[PDB]
């Protein structure tokens, strides 16, 4: 999928760093969130985050269009494990049902409905 | 490395 982070991460420091944080916020998730490849929007400031776990994908979602500053006009979609995720989901069901190897969940967003 | 914290 081309996360910079994992190009940037061992997977055994990557998977280490995601058992430790998992186990100290058990109400938590931690996710990567990423611009896809190609995409014409901004990248975020910042891209390791610590998530509740209640808070749906939907409002996580709304929030990530407000941190790349777009427009209510513009496109945007999230694509996890190249699929868009469901919208009522919490967060950590979608950490749960899609979180990697190392215990992280990775988020790409693009302006586009193609990952 | 931190991770930055989103709050509920």
């Amino acid at each position: 999928m081309k996360f910079q982070y994992k190009e940037d991460h061992p997977f055994e420091y990557r998977k280490k760093e995601g058992e430790k944080i998992r186990k100290k916020y058990p109400d938590r998730v931690p996710v990567i969130v990423e611009k896809a490849p190609k995409a014409r929007v901004p990248d975020l400031d910042k891209r390791k985050y610590l998530v509740p776990s209640d808070l749906t994908v939907g409002q996580f979602y709304f929030l990530i269009r407000k941190r790349i500053h777009l427009r209510p006009e513009d496109a945007l979609f999230f694509f996890v494990n190249n699929t868009i995720p469901p919208t009522s989901a919490t967060m950590g069901q979608l950490y749960e049902d899609n979180h990697e190897e190392d215990y992280f969940l990775y988020v790409a967003y693009s302006d586009e409905s193609v990952y | 490395s931190t991770f930055t914290n989103i709050s509920l």
